[PDB]
């Protein structure tokens, strides 16, 4: 079966250099054409870059022209994207893509995150989204907690240990103009539980070894 | 550099009926215009190639046509699954571009959204910040503006908001919009509010707090 497999992504400061690969198999290599596709946070595909079957001719889209250089190794099966002056904007999930006699990309990675940041490794501060009579609404109260300036992403917020997850709304995080993310966990529950139900939100950040438990009082 | 266009931009559809969505080019790129379909998160997937030629493994609800300019992806009979944002792209000319893509949603009867507004906790306050929370819980369609005043006053460009993918069992959708204040900016007002316009409110609608 043919697949393509992207790796090499991660957090990288603004100016600096990042070299990603993309493993191949199920499928003579040197036989396609492979690109580079990126998808930056709530924007559209955007292609990046092309290599023709032996690696001899390259193109690239005018956004990273002169700064990415995109090369093969036909023995690894491995497609290879070596960044450089790395700015905030390159910031993106970057697929590995299959070309069909320069047509169409027939298959695809699943696809490896680069994050251009200037930000250091920060645990969130967990704060409560307190419930009462103005959260109230037929017959149903909401409640949360707003996790807070924390890098990189991801966090994963579950309630009272997972037991907890009808009325749950976990939103996308937002990137702050500090360059910390943050991001809001709600909870919906019946009205007449507050007082009587205890709620916790359980905050875990694997990339700071962070794990926070806050007591959502009314 | 060729450039694609895509029409419309956001299209909601009820299960069984049938959809037709549009791929434009800026100049003729002949049959070389392939369609792809991305969930979000997700690898996408080559549906038509060369305008009009089924890709193998697509579901046979799928077709395409056109030529030159002017491109069609049909979905005939349309499925919950088929809910996806879908991208046009040309291999006509170098640079390759795709179009911006056309979020497809599942059509539902319209849900006005259940607004709260949260003050900062006083945990929070005494580090020195004020984040304001406005939720807008389960609404339809995805359409929705926040307006935040204090003391009747309109914001702009202190606010930040985030909103969910359509929800898998009832297909709404929900926002949280923040207001970052630093604590002597937040005690400098008194009242605290947040205005919700949705199609599914005649009147657009005010929660709102006092800070004392």
């Amino acid at each position: 079966q043919v697949q393509l497999v992207e790796s090499g992504g991660g957090v990288v400061q603004p100016g600096r250099s990042l070299r990603l690969s993309c493993a191949a198999s199920g499928f003579t290599f040197s036989v396609y054409g492979m690109n580079w596709v990126r998808q930056a946070p709530a924007k559209g595909l955007e292609w990046v870059a092309i290599i023709w079957y032996d690696g001899d001719n390259q193109y690239y889209a005018d956004s990273v022209k002169g700064r990415f250089t995109i090369s093969r190794d036909n023995s690894k099966n491995t497609l290879y994207l070596q960044m450089n002056g790395l700015r905030a904007e390159d910031t993106a999930v970057y697929y590995c893509a299959r070309d069909l006699r320069t047509g169409p990309f027939d298959y695809w990675g699943q696809g490896t995150l680069v994050t251009v940041s200037s930000a250091s490794t920060k645990g969130p501060s967990v704060f409560p989204l307190a419930p009462s009579s103005k959260s109230t609404s037929g017959g149903t109260a909401a409640l949360g907690c707003l996790v807070k300036d924390y890098f990189p992403e991801p966090v994963t917020v579950s309630w009272n240990s997972g037991a907890l997850t009808s009325g749950v709304h976990t939103f996308p995080a937002v990137l702050q103009s500090s360059g910390l993310y943050s991001l809001s966990s709600v909870v919906t529950v019946p009205s007449s539980s507050l007082g009587t139900q205890t709620y916790i939100c359980n905050v875990n950040h694997k990339p700071s070894n962070t794990k926070v438990d806050k007591r959502v009082a009314p | 550099e060729i450039v694609l266009t895509q029409s419309p931009d956001f299209q909601s559809v009820t299960p069984k009926e049938k959809v037709t969505i549009t791929c434009r080019a800026s100049q003729s790129i002949g049959s070389s215009l392939h369609w792809y379909q991305q969930k979000p998160d997700q690898s996408p997937k080559l549906l038509i190639k060369y305008a009009s030629q089924s890709f193998s493994g697509v579901p046979s609800r799928f077709s395409g046509s056109g030529s030159g300019t002017d491109f069609t992806l049909t979905i005939n009979s349309l499925e919950a699954e088929d809910a996806a944002a879908y991208y046009c792209h040309q291999s006509s000319s170098l640079p390759f571009t795709f179009g911006p893509g056309t979020k497809v949603d599942i059509k539902r009867t319209v849900a006005a959204p259940s607004v709260f507004i949260f003050p900062p906790s006083d945990e929070q306050l005494k580090s020195g910040t004020a984040s304001v929370v406005c939720l807008l819980n389960n609404f339809y369609p995805r359409e929705a503006k926040v307006q935040w005043k204090v003391d009747n006053a309109l914001q702009s460009g202190n606010s930040q908001e985030s909103v969910t993918e359509q929800d898998s069992k009832d297909s709404t959708y929900s926002l949280s919009s923040t207001l970052t204040l630093s604590k002597a900016d937040y005690e400098k007002h008194k009242v605290y509010a947040c205005e919700v316009t949705h199609q599914g409110l005649s009147s657009p609608v005010t929660k709102s707090f006092n800070r004392g």
